[PDB]
């Protein structure tokens, strides 16, 4: 009945988690996979996954 | 000439292709089309334009 069911206590940290970069070359690396081509500013094929 | 000349099945003289993904920038508009000429259909690309 209390927010232990649905709520987990941590340890709080400054860097507010580490997400993932992507490094992407567009024009040099053919594309892997599951990926295309596209030119939108966003989306472009990633070559690999780096912590920040 | 008769023959081999022109068709007479359904062919669409010209069609009209709307975009599949379009982002309007900050300073530009990118479109992007899928345009898919169709089988036994020979398309000259002088004819298109946006």
């Amino acid at each position: 009945k209390g927010v232990q069911s649905w709520t987990l206590l941590t340890t709080p940290d400054v860097t507010c988690g580490a997400e993932q970069v992507y490094w992407s070359l567009p024009d040099l690396m053919q594309d892997p996979v599951t990926f295309r081509s596209t030119q939108q500013v966003s989306n472009y094929p990633v070559v690999g996954a780096e912590l920040m | 000439p008769t023959h081999d000349v022109t068709t007479d099945r359904s062919q669409r003289l010209t069609l009209r292709f709307v975009p599949v993904d379009r982002e309007a920038t900050t300073y530009l508009y990118k479109a992007r089309f899928t345009l898919a000429v169709g089988d036994n259909r020979v398309l000259d690309m002088a004819s298109t334009y946006f």
